[PDB]
RNA sequence: UAACAGCCGAGGUUGUGAAUUGCUUUCAAAAAUUUUGAAAAGCAAUUCACAAUAAGGAUUAUUCCGUUGUGAAAACAUUCAAGGCGGGGCAACUCGCCUU
């Protein structure tokens, strides 16, 4: 906000004129200033705040209304980071001079004072900048040798004689631009984080290394922010959408949305807004609140491509062009633009290309687009690919198209329709996919149906999988990755179990498979745990004849501590541990000289 | 329990991060060193 | 909720010099074993400037490695390909798209 007034004072309260307010059993107060200001929070406790000079960071925002608001927030002096840096920051800036300077009438009026750690710690960088920016410009007028320019080519050739590049561009500064931007006040920018960003499960490469081998290289996960992935999202919602009624509920769509008309209508409907809602999405159909809903919850909000509605705003608030200029490269390259420009200055460099570029008015585009919100760290499940090859199948109407889809999709399309016999297709696809008669019918289609027929597999049903030695475990745990897991905690504890039942299997196996027939896992915050070990450990005592298949072995059996505690009373149990740790109990009797330690029972004698 | 820099690596982390501000400050002096010298602006005991 | 990783800040501590003043001792003089004095040392206090801040090892790129895990190879994991369809700034650098 262009005030950022976070201003610090230290104000006095007059009168506590009782508000009205009994909450509780009890009163509370207003507060009120001798500047006219009033505490927006209400006061209990008069003890604290009667005649007392309380301090507070106060933000000052303008509201449309026209009228400042005022905000409040509890400070103390030299014990608050925020409150000490903003005292400082006041306390150079009613002064009007540079820090450095401050501090020198500091010790003009008290030379026992203190400086660094206690007068000023924390200010901000532009203070130091600007008190050094204008002794260099001071001093460059004196000096010749600042306005030298063979020394100037010299030094910058010393610090970059491997680079031409920076070297070329540095030479049409000068000495201040070297001592305040390249040398002390440079900061580097973040690190990139794109390498940890998770990979397509969808889309794979296949390349021959240097190696002498060929193996797979995974893509990348696209943005959320992608306008693919919105108009995505977007239209799998449209799709999902079931209405329900009030009176009878019963399900009235496929009344409403039965023609390829609605469903168009309603996302041309949908492109124009940025969260559709209950009353939206009602008034859309001209329906109302008090007689039908949505099959969903009746107070929440859900996104609707808001990246091309804030757009189209801002592309209608430029004004002076036409309503023809923003279109789908429009908004690709709008999207690149932002998203990977994460600089502010280089950011307002590439906004101005952009408006030079097209014949539009860089006057107030520049102005609507500098204060672009940067898109949420968040990315898809797939890539862009796997939403490029997808989106055709599901649109329909003007949107489905058969010339678009690739040959892969169309072969597979083809097939299906013909009926004939190919070896990626099963029973299960003729009997969900008998519908797909013609080419044609293909439209509305949903994510599951479309992911099979673009690339063969039908959802997620993992490998099982079977390790038939020690060899395959000892594998898994070399190539098992580091920091993996939620806390370093779990997965070591996983680790030495991996280790601890490799050395059992060594050595009681001797080399023998399928000598384990059943684990049991016990955990006694931890519960997270059970599932991944339980995963981890199928792939042991697994059946493969089909009677023990699912998610993890039906072999595997955890317990808990009813069954624990009532098996150790019952068996006996509880008395050998008992007796086991009594030794300690009479040691500790004798040293005590006490006999409180142990106690004699007549049911066990 | 509740967790408050529970791990080793945390730590590893902040003396790596302290350990990197410190370098960098070193080599923000370095080069003011070459460039005042190139400008011939220290005193003559300094620089030698 | 959390892991991991990155860009930066202000202290503190030890050490050098300096401004002022302290306590102890010895040289060191006067005076009545004792009081005062010149000097030196040891130990500090308040403030300012600077050095180091895990021992150490590279390098001259606006680069770094040194408190994590595995385990005998003192070996690694935490970097990891080829091009092309391109955009972004005065560029280095970085961000979208495609085939092996």
């Amino acid at each position: 906000e262009e005030e950022k007034d976070k201003t610090f004072v230290r104000l006095k309260v007059d009168r506590i004129v009782d508000s009205g307010e009994n909450v509780k059993g009890k009163i509370l107060y207003d507060v009120y200033f001798e500047n006219g200001w009033k505490y927006d929070k209400q006061v209990v406790k008069t003890e604290d705040w009667v005649d007392r000079t309380k301090e507070f960071i106060v933000s000052e925002s303008i509201l449309k209304n026209g009228e400042t608001k005022r905000t409040f927030k509890a400070v103390d002096s030299e014990k608050d980071w925020i409150a000490i840096k903003t005292k400082t920051e006041q306390e150079i800036e009613h002064s009007h001079k540079t820090v450095g300077t401050y501090i020198y009438e500091t010790l003009l009026q008290n030379p026992k004072q203190k400086i660094k750690g206690k007068l000023v710690r924390t200010i901000e960088r532009k203070f130091y900048k600007e008190e050094l920016r204008q002794i260099l410009e001071k001093q460059k007028e004196f000096h010749q040798e600042l306005q030298s320019d063979d020394l100037y080519n010299d030094c910058i050739r010393e610090l970059y004689r491997n680079n031409e590049v920076h070297q070329l561009t540095l030479r049409k500064k000068d000495f201040v631009h070297l001592f305040m931007e390249d040398i002390i006040f440079y900061q580097r920018p973040l690190r990139s984080q794109k390498s940890s960003v998770s990979n397509c499960t969808l889309e794979f490469r296949k390349y021959k290394g240097e190696n002498g081998a060929e193996h797979t290289q995974y893509l990348k996960a696209i943005p959320k922010s992608n306008p693919y992935y919105q108009e995505f999202r977007l239209w799998q919602w449209i799709f999902n959408l079931n209405l329900y009624t009030k009176d009878n509920d019963e399900n009235v769509t496929k009344v409403f949305l039965n023609t390829t008309q609605d469903f168009e209508n309603l996302f041309e409907f949908l492109n124009t807004r940025k969260e559709v809602d209950q009353k939206a999405l009602l008034k859309h159909f001209k329906l109302n609140e008090k007689t039908h809903r949505w099959n969903f919850v009746e107070d929440k909000k859900y996104p609707c491509n808001e990246t091309k509605t804030m757009i189209s705003s801002r592309l209608d608030k430029v004004e002076n062009i036409s309503d023809d200029f923003l279109t789908r490269d429009i908004e690709q390259k709008i999207w690149h633009i932002i998203y990977s420009v994460n600089d502010k200055v280089e950011y307002e460099k590439a906004l101005k290309s952009f408006a030079r570029k097209h014949h539009l008015d860089e006057s107030s585009f520049f102005e609507a687009f500098r204060k672009f919100p940067p898109f949420k760290s968040e990315y898809g499940s797939f890539s862009e690919k796997a939403i490029k090859k997808l989106l055709p199948l599901m649109r329909l109407g003007k949107y489905w198209n058969y010339a678009e889809i690739d040959k892969y999709s169309r072969e597979r399309i083809q097939k299906i329709i013909t009926g004939e016999y190919d070896e990626n297709i099963k029973d299960k696809v003729r009997e969900k996919s008998v519908h797909l008669t013609i080419e044609n019918d293909f439209q509305g289609l949903q994510l599951w149906l479309a992911q099979y027929i673009v690339y063969g597999r039908h959802s997620e049903a993992s490998m099982i999988g079977k390790w038939n030695s020690a060899n395959d475990l000892e594998v898994f745990l070399k190539d098992f990755k580091q920091h993996s897991l939620r806390n370093p905690i779990v997965e070591q504890v996983i680790t030495e179990t991996l280790r601890v039942v490799k050395d059992i299997w060594l050595k009681y196996g001797n080399g023998t498979k399928d000598f384990f027939n059943e684990i049991h896992i016990e955990l006694g915050d931890t519960r997270y745990i059970s599932k991944y070990i339980s995963g981890i450990l199928s792939n042991i005592v697994r059946v493969e004849d089909g009677s023990d298949e699912g998610v993890n072995s039906k072999n595997i059996v955890p317990g808990n501590g009813k069954i624990t505690t009532q098996l150790k009373q019952d068996w006996g149990l509880n008395d050998v541990w008992n007796d086991l740790i009594l030794p300690r109990f009479e040691r500790m009797n004798q040293l005590t000289n006490s006999k409180d330690f142990t106690a004699w029972n007549e049911n066990h004698q | 329990g509740k967790g408050n820099s529970v791990s080793q690596t945390a730590e590893r982390t902040k003396y790596r991060s302290v350990r990197r501000l410190r370098e960098r400050f070193l080599l923000r002096r370095e080069r003011l060193h070459r460039v005042l010298y190139i400008l011939n602006f220290l005193p003559e005991h300094y620089a030698s």
